[PDB]
């Protein structure tokens, strides 16, 4: 409940003795934390603004892992048209770390946009893109920004509509089927750009392949007035570690420059723990960025910033307390620290005050209870220290005083032929008692009995050790 | 049981601080001026506050101040600073450094007037240099050569109190006792402060970082053998914290003895407190315990002469006396008297010898009868 | 003989500095006062500007064990003048060169029955382009089979030659002709990975170790960090997949002409085992003074 | 004594300068305990003392 | 064995510093009632010394 409960349970009592004692203290909370150590690169989306987008039966690939990807910076640069998104939410993609990623960029205009879809059975459906059956996918198809010339636009639109493989007996055939992140053996014949609507492009096949002969058709949409295009994004959750993730958006609270002079609990990229950082001047090896003392403990550490800093600890103050007895009174006591440290920022169990001035600030440190007074005390029972006591009034607070010195009675040394004697005129008989401890209690154990307890197999076990008892 | 332990060694440490401090306490004193002492330039002793050689013997003895002041305020800017990372509180003295102060200032000012007569019921502040005079009355040198060699002694006294300035260094013992005992003091706390990063058996020594690491049923183990080393250090430290303070008892007692032998009185004993036989001693404090130095004398250039056992007249042999503090010296230049401790042949008179029984193993004389 | 007082070839710790202590240190150390495994590159022979035969000692021939690692001295000669090994009457400046090293767990003889082939893997760290690039590359070495080739007739040693007036040009020497030196003796098979690093050229005293750790071997330098220190600092992280049981170097030759024959250095070898030390870590923390315990 | 390994250290007083020291304190209290103040000797013969 | 060493030491500082007690108290008897006559009773001998 209470430091006065700590020193009732140390006493195994509802009484104790009258004095100073040493409670249990406290800590001051931690302010926050820090994690500036190592940061990760970024990922890199310039292939997709960049060069002439192939078309839908051509989507070009980029995998991610381990970087960094903002769509705050990443689809601003979008023209946003069409939006779709499967076995995933779309805020998902934009704040949700995931193991891998996969995107391909193709050239896709929002007049065939109806055929993207898993269960659609048309051209873009069946032979140029098919999506992720068993992983969560999106598609954004978008339009190149007017005031956006990084990206080019092609000749014109294409894909495939017709695709089949022919057999060797030329009779039987085989429509091609594209999975997701494939390729049809079509996309092989027909070209980066299909020359016209209605293209018919063939193929000799190898016979230890089954022989036979491969076709395919190909058709043309014109460009639009402004390129229109297709992004796709398939996520990976367990073929790689979760590394890829949106900004640190803690630079503001994670920092050192942050949280100067206060307790934080850092966790430096492998080194975690509570302390305070500390501005400080370049000492140590500045390449090993971590400098420690001789037993083991760190004492600074060197940021990104340039800057070195001090990590000593997260240092708080002990509490004391003086009690008496047989006038249930109290008072706190925190020593060698300044008047600075109030109720508000606490740990344990909590504090002990009564009769509602509270900060007093003593050489020992700073002490609730106590009032000032000028009282000095030459015989003082609860010594707070230094010269400083406490005395109660015989329902009154403690009052504070200075140990009294006893000045000797003082004679003036002469310098002249007389001198100055003291002599009593008046005596008494002064009895001092003392005790001398001359004979501690002579005491034998049987130490069989003791350690044994006149079991049989004891006294077994026991003849092994033998020489002990003797 | 530690608090207990602790508790317990800390107020018997105070009550005897308590006591030692109430029995060097004197009944009465002088004020220390300028001037004290008169020719004697012993004002190194005198305070002007600490004494001079107090403070001296503080900055020449590596000390770090207990953060009575700004300890915890230090610690927010920048060894008595790792306070609290091990956990412990250095409690301070039970007395001030002026109360100490005001203490050998009652020491040094009624030193001079307790050391004249028997008993401490009177006191008797004579000016220093009788007070030696007196003192060296006692020790067996007569009058004649202290009423003629006052300069000279008074220039070996000073040159004597003067030399040890400089020798403030290695060669002293005292400062080597007060520096291993300091560093004592030091290593004991930093056997607290240094064996949390011990192991015991466990993988770190942070709860934090095991409890961070690790699952909860190897963890329980881990924890209860960090802790179960743990206590068995701070044991051992109980039981060394217990020892120390049974010694600093006894040694407070002889403190106390000597202080209250050959401080307030001139003893006899031979070599007790000082080597040599014994004129004066000084006491001051020190940053852990009480600091003692001694003023004695010390012969040189000794001479082989020859004396007897006694004086008895021929005609008269029950006639026989024998020398008080001194010795009968058969003069060279007819008997005459010297003094204990010093050559000083001076005619032999009644106001130094006693009658003594007669026996055979004395000198007849019959020729120059003295007095 | 390496003084630990004077502080030269110690590994510093691996991320853990100090400042202002003399801290005990268990690790990997040289003993104190070891004469070491010195050797000397030489030049070939040459008349007058005729580019000869070659002239190197037996260092291919000879092969010790790895064991705990071992540290590298380069130049402790520089800023000075000596002999010529090819022509001892002769003493020109002498001029700072850095060894080539192979590193393999097998043993075994040449074609000829000679003791020095290693077989499967082998990592070989050959300084190419007058010393600025640091060639380093874990691969299977295929001896050649013609006239003086280790798979062929006449062998007696594998060296590698460095012509000043072509291997290197003055700034052009980034064709790594020196390798091609090394490709004139062996082929690279099947390799793991090819590392260079870029280093300037200097006359001031080297230090480099080749020291490893369990799941990868590793590279130390002072050359990184200390220019004008000699601490170990990790500047490689070299991934081998086994624990290397020997080591051996590498002959080399230089095509200087007869007129311009320039002396070369000395670098000095010291094995390391497993002891403990005391430090003196400064303000800066860089190491310059240590002890010995045995 | 090496069986196990430690050295006996032998002390800083030999016999032979340690006997002259007894030595010197028998012949000293004949005469040393007849005057207080230990700056005179007095080595008077033993029966006398 | 550590810990068998461990003990030896307590023991061996617990013995030096009796030991040390004990050399004072014998500087004090030998320079107290051996080079003089102490008067104290039974200080350093029964009866009269
Ligand atoms: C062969 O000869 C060359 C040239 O004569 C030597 O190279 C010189 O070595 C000295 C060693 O004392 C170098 O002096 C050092 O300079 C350091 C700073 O100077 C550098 O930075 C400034 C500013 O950029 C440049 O102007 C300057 O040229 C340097 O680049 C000082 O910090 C050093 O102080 C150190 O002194 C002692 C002993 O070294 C250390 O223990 C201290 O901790 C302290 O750090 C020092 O004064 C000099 O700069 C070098 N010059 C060149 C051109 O390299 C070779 O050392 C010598 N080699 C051999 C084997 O003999
Ligand atoms: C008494 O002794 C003190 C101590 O040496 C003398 O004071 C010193 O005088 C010198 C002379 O310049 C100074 O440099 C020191 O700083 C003084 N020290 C102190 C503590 O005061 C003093 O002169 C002596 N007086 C007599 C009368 O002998
Ligand atoms: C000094 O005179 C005395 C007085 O007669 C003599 O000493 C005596 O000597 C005898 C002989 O042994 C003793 O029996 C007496 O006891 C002595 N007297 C005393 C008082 O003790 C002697 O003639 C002279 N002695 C010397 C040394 O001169
Ligand atoms: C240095 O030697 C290396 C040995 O691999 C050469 O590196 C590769 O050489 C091949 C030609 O077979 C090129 O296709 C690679 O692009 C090179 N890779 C690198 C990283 O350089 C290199 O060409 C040589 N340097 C020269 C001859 O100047
Ligand atoms: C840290 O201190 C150094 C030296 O006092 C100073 O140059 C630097 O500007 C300081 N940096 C900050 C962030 O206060
Ligand atoms: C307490 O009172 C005394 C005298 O009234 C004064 O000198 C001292 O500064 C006071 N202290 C505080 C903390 O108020
Ligand atoms: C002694 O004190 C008196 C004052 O009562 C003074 O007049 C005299 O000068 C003093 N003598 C000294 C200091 O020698
Ligand atoms: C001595 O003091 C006691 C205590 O008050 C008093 O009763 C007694 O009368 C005093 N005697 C003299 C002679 O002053
Ligand atoms: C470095 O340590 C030495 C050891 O005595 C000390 O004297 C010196 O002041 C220290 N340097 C700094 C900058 O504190
Ligand atoms: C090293 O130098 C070569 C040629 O000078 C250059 O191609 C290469 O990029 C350099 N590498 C580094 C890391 O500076």
């Amino acid at each position: 409940f209470n430091d006065l409960s700590q020193l009732h349970c140390s006493y195994e009592s509802f009484d104790v003795e009258s004095g100073v004692y040493s409670v249990s203290s406290f800590e001051a909370k931690p302010s926050g934390s820090v994690v500036e150590q190592a940061e990760g690169v970024e990922c890199d989306f310039s292939p997709l603004l960049s060069g002439t987008p192939p078309q839908v039966y051509n989507f070009k690939r980029l995998v991610f892992t381990n970087c960094n990807y903002n769509l705050t910076k990443l689809l601003s640069l979008f023209s946003v048209n069409d939006f779709t998104c499967s076995q995933i939410s779309p805020a998902a993609i934009a704040s949700n770390c995931y193991s891998s990623l996969i995107l391909d960029y193709f050239s896709y205009p929002l007049s065939m946009k109806s055929d993207l879809s898993v269960s659609s059975a048309g051209p873009i459906s069946q032979f140029n893109y098919k999506q992720s059956f068993s992983n969560p996918t999106c598609l954004i198809l978008a339009t190149v920004p007017h005031n956006l010339t990084t990206i080019t636009k092609p000749l014109k639109y294409s894909y495939i509509n017709k695709c089949s493989r022919l057999l060797s007996d030329d009779r039987t055939e085989v429509p091609q089927l594209v999975n997701a992140n494939q390729y049809s053996p079509c996309v092989s014949i027909v070209p980066s750009t299909v020359w016209e609507d209605g293209d018919y492009y063939r193929k000799q096949l190898s016979p230890l392949e089954g022989g036979g002969w491969l076709v395919a058709s190909g058709s043309t949409v014109a460009m639009t007035e402004q390129l229109q295009m297709g992004f796709g994004i398939t996520v990976q959750y367990g073929t790689d570690t979760n590394s890829v993730c949106p900004k640190l958006e803690f630079a503001n609270d994670t920092k050192i420059a942050s949280q100067l002079g206060n307790c934080v609990e850092y966790s430096l990229y492998g080194v975690s723990g509570r302390g305070v950082f500390q501005n400080c001047t370049a000492v140590g090896v500045r390449q090993q960025r971590f400098v420690y003392d001789a037993y083991q403990n760190l004492v600074g550490y060197y940021s990104d910033d340039g800057n070195y800093y001090c990590l000593r600890a997260c240092v708080s103050v002990p509490v004391s307390v003086i009690y008496d007895k047989e006038t249930k009174t109290h008072a706190t006591l925190f020593g060698s620290v300044a008047c600075e440290h109030i109720s508000s920022t606490m740990s344990q169990y909590s504090r002990s005050t009564r009769s509602m001035y509270g900060p007093l600030q003593t050489p020992v440190g700073c002490v609730l209870g106590l009032v000032n007074s000028s009282l000095f005390v030459e015989d003082c029972k609860l010594p707070l220290g230094q010269s400083l006591c406490a005395l109660p009034d015989t329902p009154g607070e403690m009052r504070l005083a200075s140990i009294a010195f006893n000045h000797p009675i003082q004679v003036d040394q002469l310098n002249s032929s007389y001198f100055k004697l003291s002599i009593p005129t008046n005596f008494s008989f002064g009895v001092t008692q003392e005790y001398i401890q001359t004979t501690i209690q002579k005491v034998t154990v049987d130490c069989k009995q003791y350690v044994c307890n006149g079991f049989q197999k004891c006294e077994q076990l026991l003849r092994e050790y033998g020489q002990f008892c003797s | 049981k530690i608090n207990q332990a602790l508790h317990g060694a800390n107020l018997r440490q105070d009550d005897s601080v308590r006591n030692l401090f109430a029995s060097v306490k004197s009944s009465q004193s002088s004020p220390i001026i300028p001037g004290f002492g008169g020719d004697f330039n012993l004002t190194l002793l005198e305070p002007v506050a600490r004494s001079a050689i107090e403070d001296l013997l503080f900055d020449k003895v590596t000390i770090a101040d207990p953060g009575y002041m700004q300890g915890y305020d230090d610690c927010m800017q920048q060894l008595i600073c790792a306070q609290y990372v091990a956990g412990y509180k250095v409690l301070p003295p039970l007395m001030d450094v002026n109360m100490e102060a005001a203490y050998t200032s009652s020491l040094l000012g009624s030193i001079a007037g307790v050391g004249w007569t028997a008993g401490l019921s009177s006191f008797a502040a004579i000016p220093f240099a009788q007070s030696i005079f007196y003192r060296l009355n006692g020790v067996g040198i007569t009058q004649q050569v202290l009423s003629e060699n006052q300069k000279l002694i008074a220039n070996k006294f000073n040159q004597a109190l003067g030399a040890m300035q400089t020798g403030f260094t290695t060669t002293n013992e005292a400062f080597q006792k007060v520096q291993d005992a300091v560093n004592n003091n030091a290593q004991a706390l930093s056997k607290l402060a240094s064996e949390l990063s011990n192991t015991f058996g466990a993988i770190s020594a942070s709860i934090g970082d095991i409890i961070q690491r690790l699952d909860p049923p190897e963890q329980d183990a881990q924890i209860d053998r960090l802790i179960n080393g743990r206590l068995t250090t701070l044991n051992a430290f109980v039981a060394q914290q217990l020892v120390r303070s049974e010694s600093a008892a006894l040694s407070a007692q002889l403190a106390k003895d000597k202080v209250n032998e050959c401080v307030k009185a001139q003893s006899k004993r031979s070599g007790f407190c000082g080597q040599g036989t014994h004129i004066v001693s000084f006491v001051v404090n020190a940053p852990n315990g009480l600091y003692f130095m001694h003023v004695g004398y010390y012969p040189s250039n000794h001479i082989e002469v020859v004396s007897a056992y006694g004086l008895c007249d021929a005609a008269n042999p029950t006639n026989c006396i024998a020398p008080v503090n001194g010795y009968f010296i058969k003069t060279n230049n007819e008997w005459s008297y010297t003094g204990s401790s010093f050559y000083a042949p001076e005619p032999i008179t009644s106001l130094n010898t006693k009658y003594v029984a007669p026996q055979v193993t004395y000198q007849n004389i019959s020729t120059n009868l003295p007095p | 003989p390496i003084d630990v007082s004077k502080a030269d070839g110690i590994i510093y710790p691996q991320g853990r500095t100090y400042s202002n202590i003399t801290i005990t240190y268990q690790g990997l150390f040289p003993y104190q006062g070891d004469h070491g495994d010195m050797y000397v590159y030489s030049a070939g022979h040459a008349t007058g500007t005729t580019p000869q035969k070659l002239f190197v000692a037996n260092y291919s021939q000879d092969v010790k064990q790895f064991a705990n690692g071992f540290v590298v001295r380069i130049g402790a000669a520089a800023n000075s003048t000596g002999t010529v090994i090819i022509s001892p009457s002769t003493s020109a400046t002498i001029r700072k060169i850095y060894p080539a090293f192979m590193l393999g767990s097998s043993v075994g003889n040449f074609s000829d029955g000679k003791m020095g082939r290693f077989f499967n893997h082998t990592l070989v760290l050959l300084p190419d382009g007058c010393g600025t690039l640091l060639r380093a590359f874990y691969c299977i070495l295929e001896p050649r089979s013609g006239n003086h080739c280790p798979a062929g007739n006449s062998y007696t040693s594998f060296a590698t030659y460095h012509t000043p007036a072509t291997d290197c040009s003055d700034g052009n020497y980034n064709r790594n002709a020196s390798l091609n030196s090394f490709k004139e003796y062996f082929n690279l098979r099947n390799c793991t990975f090819m590392y260079t690093y870029n280093i300037t050229e200097d006359e001031i005293l080297e230090w480099f170790g080749i020291t490893q750790t369990a799941q990868g071997v590793h590279l130390f330098s002072s050359r990184y960090v200390d220019l004008y220190g000699g601490n170990m600092f990790q500047f490689a992280t070299l991934p081998v997949y086994d624990t290397i049981k020997y080591y051996s170097i590498i002959p080399h030759s230089i095509r200087s002409i007869q007129s311009d024959r320039k002396a070369w250095a000395a670098f000095y070898v010291y094995k390391l085992q497993p002891l403990t030390f005391l430090l003196d870590f400064s303000v800066d923390g860089y190491i310059r003074r240590a002890i010995d315990c045995g």
